[PDB]
């Protein structure tokens, strides 16, 4: 019963923002992770962001580390990807994907649960 | 998640040549997890390679694989007629995943269709259905267009078409095409004909019939 | 008080093959846990029945490291309730397993121009292995009703089978090491 | 020989249920990996579902949640267990034991699946004759229309007449019944001197029909 809806996404000029959402449903407790991937048009599924639940810790990787900002709403029970200073390398379809396990991982294959994948593009 | 893709989908060879057959993995996985299956017509799949270049028990000596990474091969050297068959590559990973495969075809000169008509039967008009078959025999390569034309005006829609395998004698394909209509439908129009366009024919080919005569 | 010996773990020459899996045990020390977290060099952390940044407020008895040489796409395996080759036949975690699972990739290590064939897998078992069970066997796996007396053949395959890392694999088929910490109820 | 003998094949209509079996003979299924392979009617290979000699089971996408690999050790036999059947499950289905690294070595000779909301049913034989006006060759056949399920065999002349005969395979009509011709080529002299007539057999349906093709007279 578990339901990931993501929504957001659009086409942004080379410096401006864009806001992911990924409401979580169906989970019985706070003991399990999120992870927003992308995918290029060619190349391969990759993890950006992550964010474990239960004790509230962001990860990033390098090349989005001062630029993108995980973060969950509780009320809502809704996690968000505030994409900052977009770069026309950040063009990819993006995937929320949640896991049954506290912390992250660079394996799509590791999380059970996936969104429907919206794109997000930076012209040129 | 992993793709294998096969090019070309269909390889036209006369016996005796060198076929090549390409298998594309979207990911570079190593050479121990590929593995080469041949396919008769109406025949089970046999191993014919694994581990990309190991020849499986029984195989003969003029089918070798190679490749690495992204990149494999199936090659037979010097075609026999029994090689004529569809070729699939598959790639070991969580569960096994296939290709699309390869049909390796007889290559022969280009030999033209014979085109033939046929009205519906008076037995099938007393039940209500009228099928107009045209046929085509003995043509080469397999590529060919049927068009049914009722009263001169292009049909669509109400057509099914079926192909023969190679045949066994001279390596020809034939094709039949069945235009159905209701008796009512039928008997409002009168000249009946299907045009067939292939390689071997300079000008489009029609044959046709009028209805009643 | 002295700090937990993480570093021979984490940071040794070699790994072992994920079928004879390396095991060490860790007591009589101190351990910072919360900073092996933020180690981004880790591509999986995952913890499970715990969360990662609340191990610094927690003792235990014994804790356990264990450590080996996987594929890129076989770290999934490495989860409680996984099924395929390498958790059945090769390194098991109990349904009920508490603790963390530590994975990146290793490629400048454990991969060769031409293949490294050192480190191997169990392709061939009857049945599933038990929970933290290590199999070194090498018999002659029989596949059919005639006995092999340890002579390979057809329906008789040897259980192991070699990985022969490539630097120009893909990550999925890249090594990957693996250190799993299993706690046991060092602090 | 090393075989793998597979049953169960069947019609079966969509949202019903059909358990394929797969018999061993010269290994073990209890020790081995056994996969499914399938193949829709002329389309490719597609792996359906394996099993480890230890237990676990896996499923292609397609068929989650509606497909159940199993076997009976006793019985050295290989199950596979469909339910929920679409349309698109019409395939013809293999058993192969799995070597992994040395491939799939025993194939079974396959069985067949047709996912249908069709009843069996006779087909009707209708002679394809040569309209009244005629080169070298002359061309006539059957039309074998609105039969199902598959298959028919079609002769000509009890089996005297082989050479130029050429049986279409079948096309599936939209109302869910089978229909196929079956021509012949003679040389246009014999047309009114050699009788022709086509023999059908539908088996599942107890149908033998023959007809006589003839030219037809103004
Ligand atoms: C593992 O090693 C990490 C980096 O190692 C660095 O380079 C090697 C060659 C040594 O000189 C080492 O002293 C350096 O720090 C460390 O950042 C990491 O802390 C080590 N792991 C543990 C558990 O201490």
């Amino acid at each position: 019963q578990v339901q990931l809806v993501e929504s957001g996404g659009g086409l942004v000029q080379p410096g401006g923002s864009l806001r992911l959402s990924c409401a979580a449903s169906g989970f019985t407790n706070d003991f399990y992770s999120i992870a927003w991937f992308r995918q290029a048009p060619g190349k391969e599924r990759e993890g950006v962001s992550w964010l474990s639940v239960s004790d509230n810790t962001p990860t990033y990787v390098d090349s989005v580390k001062d630029r993108f900002t995980i973060s969950r709403h509780n009320a809502n029970n809704t996690v968000y990807l505030q994409m900052n200073m977009l770069k026309p390398e950040d063009t990819a379809i993006y995937y929320c994907a949640a896991g049954r396990f506290a912390g992250r991982d660079t394996w799509p294959s590791s999380y059970d649960y996936w969104g429907q994948g919206t794109q997000v593009t930076v012209s040129s | 998640d992993i793709q294998m893709t096969q090019s070309p989908g269909t390889l036209s060879l006369s016996p005796g040549e060198r076929a090549t057959l390409s298998c594309r993995a979207s990911q570079s996985v190593s050479s121990s997890s590929l593995a080469w299956y041949q396919q008769k017509h109406g025949q089970a799949p046999r191993l014919l390679i694994y581990g990309t270049s190991s020849r499986a028990t029984g195989i003969p000596d003029r089918f070798s694989g190679s490749g690495s990474g992204t990149d494999f091969t199936l090659t037979i050297s010097g075609l026999e007629p029994e090689d004529f068959a569809v070729y699939y590559c598959q790639q070991y990973g969580s569960s096994p995943l296939f290709g699309g495969g390869t049909k390796v075809e007889i290559k022969r000169t280009v030999a033209a269709p014979s085109v033939f008509i046929f009205p519906p039967s008076d037995e099938q008009l007393k039940s209500g259905t009228a099928s107009v078959v045209c046929l085509l025999n003995n043509f080469y390569p397999r590529e060919a267009k049927v068009q049914w034309k009722v009263d001169n005006a292009l049909q669509s829609g109400n057509s099914q078409e079926s192909v023969t395998e190679q045949d066994s004698k001279d390596s020809t394909y034939s094709l039949s095409s069945t235009l159905t209509l209701s008796k009512a439908d039928y008997e409002k129009h009168k000249v009946y004909a299907c045009e067939v366009t292939h390689q071997g024919l300079s000008s489009p080919v029609t044959k046709s019939f009028n209805r009643g005569e | 008080t002295n700090l937990c010996p993480f570093d021979e773990v984490f940071n040794a020459t070699r790994f072992a093959s994920v079928y004879a899996w390396n095991r060490k045990r860790i007591s009589n020390c101190v351990a910072d846990y919360s900073v092996l977290y933020n180690f981004a060099p880790f591509f999986a952390f995952k913890c499970y029945g715990v969360s990662p940044t609340k191990l610094n407020d927690l003792c235990f008895t014994n804790v356990y490291a264990d450590s080996f040489v996987i594929r890129g796409n076989e770290v999934s395996q490495i989860a409680p309730g996984q099924t395929g080759n390498i958790a059945d036949y090769n390194y098991k975690l109990p349904d009920d397993f508490t603790g963390c699972v530590i994975a990146w990739n290793s490629n400048k290590l454990d991969s060769k121009v031409g293949g490294n064939y050192n480190y191997q897998y169990r392709l061939f078992r009857k049945s599933n292995l038990k929970p933290f069970e290590r199999d070194i066997s090498t018999e002659i796996y029989q596949a059919g009703n005639k006995p092999c007396n340890g002579v390979a053949g057809f329906n008789c395959y040897f259980p192991l089978r070699s990985y022969g890392f490539r630097p120009t694999y893909g990550v999925g088929h890249q090594p990957y090491r693996v250190v799993v910490l299993s706690f046991e109820l060092v602090c | 020989e090393v075989q793998l003998l597979e049953s169960g094949g069947g019609l079966v209509q969509p949202g019903g249920s059909l358990r394929l079996s797969c018999a061993a003979s010269g290994l073990t299924v209890r020790s081995n990996y056994m996969n499914w392979v399938r193949q829709a009617p002329g389309k490719g290979l597609e792996w359906v579902s394996l099993i480890y000699s230890g237990g676990s089971t896996f499923y292609a996408d397609s068929v989650k949640g509606r497909f159940t690999i199993s076997r009976h050790d006793s019985k050295n036999t290989l199950y596979l267990q469909m339910n929920s059947l679409r349309a698109e499950d019409t395939a013809v289905y293999y058993c192969a034991r799995d070597l992994v690294v040395y491939g799939m070595d025993v194939w079974g000779q396959g069985t067949t699946v047709t996912v249908s909301s069709a009843s069996t049913k006779g087909p009707s034989v209708f002679p394809l004759a040569p309209s009244s006006k005629s080169g070298g060759t002359a061309a006539l056949g059957c039309l074998v229309k609105d039969y199902f399920p598959e298959p028919v065999t079609v002769s000509w002349n009890s089996g005297a007449l082989t050479s130029g005969v050429h049986t279409f395979p079948a096309v599936l009509q939209s109302s869910g019944l089978y229909s196929l011709s079956s021509v012949v080529t003679v040389p246009s002299s014999s047309l009114g001197t050699q009788t022709y007539i086509c023999n059908v057999n539908h088996k599942p349906s107890n149908t033998k029909v023959d007809k006589k093709v003839e030219p037809k007279s103004c």
